[PDB]
């Protein structure tokens, strides 16, 4: 199978800006290449053929390029209703393939997140398990980093993170950080805290509670 | 001028089949292909084949072969996929695409939903507000499988409401929490309700979050 990758899986914009999405195959497909654009619910919708051809229908601003092993989407004066998700696909070879998609996404200010930190509820702790929930809300651009840190001593494996798609009023992301301990683990340490690093933070912001307030 | 229609939403059990309709109409002749694709929730897209509506011809993504029979009718333009011996990993939406001309065309798309042998509806644990704004609301545990629907104060408090998308933990169980921003002056003075509907297991659980 011939593996399509697009390196970007999220990349940003304003109205008017241009953008390239790119797509490398890891064999020789030719000019065999095919570009989508997906919004949420919708079904996809075919943009180019054979690397730089567009479909019916489809604007001047979507131009494709590329040859070989390397193929880019370029979407110039991009408009609010091209923000979307794009796949390369090729057919030069079966299995036809697509690739992994690329999703363009609203350009804005830079907006810390506001961080939040709940401790299990006593319901909770009746059933052996205890789940520690730190809340990163309306932050810009996606990229952040949260630390689980328990009487000081940094967490790995037993934490999952979750976040929004952008938000389509004020094009946040927000981002929920979930810590899953035994009540047995929960209750011989004491500090529970979360460590947010982000690109609107100053410098990286720890919020925590002591179990037992 | 071509137009590809399919059938509906499908909810069906582990082990069973389903057939799946993609109509095309819009063609005077037959000399057009219909492609199917698989799209499971939050994924990309994935090629199971094509039919050829001039001979019948076919070619299936081999590691489909024995999951997806593909059929056609020429005589009411209609595509067929059957899926057979459905698992979990079968759900998904299944589109089917064709090419007129310059033209390219995809259906609405058909969803595929295998239930699951074992359900499981939610725990809803309070995510309690212990900087004049505050943050509440419910964590949604240990439910199986997917949906799950959260709405507060049944349907009055929408505006920073954050339902956030599952994980799947490592027990195999969804995991997920809904939160909201509120001025923390009203935290004395506002009742906090989230409704959770867990559809697989009829369950409805409204769950009162105070500070
Ligand atoms: C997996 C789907 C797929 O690969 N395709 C497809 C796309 C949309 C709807 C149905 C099928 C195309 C197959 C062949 N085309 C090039 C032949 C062509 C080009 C322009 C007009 C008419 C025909 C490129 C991709």
């Amino acid at each position: 199978d011939i593996v399509m990758t697009q390196s970007q899986k999220f990349m940003s914009t304003s109205v008017g800006d241009r953008v390239s999405v790119t797509c490398k195959a890891s064999q020789n497909v030719g000019t065999n290449v095919a570009w989508y654009q997906q919004k949420p619910g919708q079904s996809p919708k075919a943009l180019i053929y054979s690397a730089s051809y567009r479909y019916s229908g489809v604007p001047d601003r979507f131009t494709g390029s590329g040859s070989g092993t390397d193929f880019t989407l370029t979407i110039s004066n991009v408009q609010s209703e091209d923000l979307a998700e794009y796949f390369c696909q090729q057919y030069n070879s079966y299995p036809l393939t697509f690739g992994a998609g690329t999703k363009l996404e609203l350009k804005r200010t830079v907006a810390a997140p506001s961080v939040f930190i709940f401790p299990p509820s006593d319901e909770q702790l009746k059933s052996g398990t205890a789940s520690v929930v730190c809340l990163l809300n309306n932050f810009y651009p996606r990229e952040a980093k949260v630390q689980w840190k328990v009487d000081n001593a940094l967490q790995s494996g037993n934490s999952q993170e979750s976040v929004t798609e952008q938000d389509s009023k004020d094009s946040t992301y927000s981002l929920s950080s979930t810590l899953t301990l035994s009540k047995a683990d929960y209750e011989k340490h004491k500090v529970y805290a979360c460590e947010v690093t982000h690109q609107g933070l100053s410098s990286p912001v720890t919020k925590s509670f002591n179990r037992g307030e | 001028q071509v137009r590809l229609q399919q059938s509906g939403p499908e909810l069906v059990k582990p082990g069973a089949s389903v057939r799946i309709s993609c109509k095309a109409s819009g063609h005077t002749f037959t000399s057009y292909y219909i492609y199917w694709v698989k799209q499971r929730p939050g994924q990309g897209l994935e090629w199971i084949g094509w039919i050829y509506f001039g001979n019948i011809n076919l070619k299936y993504n081999e590691k489909f072969k024995g999951k997806a029979t593909l059929t056609a009718d020429k005589s009411s333009s209609t595509a067929y996929i059957q899926l057979s011996s459905l698992t979990s990993e079968d759900s998904a939406v299944y589109f089917c695409a064709s090419e007129d001309g310059p033209g390219a065309y995809w259906g609405q798309g058909t969803l595929v939903t295998v239930s699951a042998a074992s359900t499981k509806g939610p725990s809803v644990f309070p995510l309690a507000p212990s900087g004049g704004t505050a943050a509440l609301g419910c964590l949604v545990k240990d439910y199986f499988p997917e949906p799950v629907t959260v709405s507060w104060n049944s349907g009055a408090l929408t505006s920073g409401v954050h339902t956030f998308p599952a994980v799947l933990q490592s027990s195999g169980l969804y995991s997920l929490s809904s939160v909201v921003t509120v001025p923390s002056s009203s935290l004395g003075t506002q009742t906090y309700i989230c409704n959770v509907n867990h559809k697989p297991s009829n369950t409805k659980v409204d769950k009162r979050v105070e500070p």
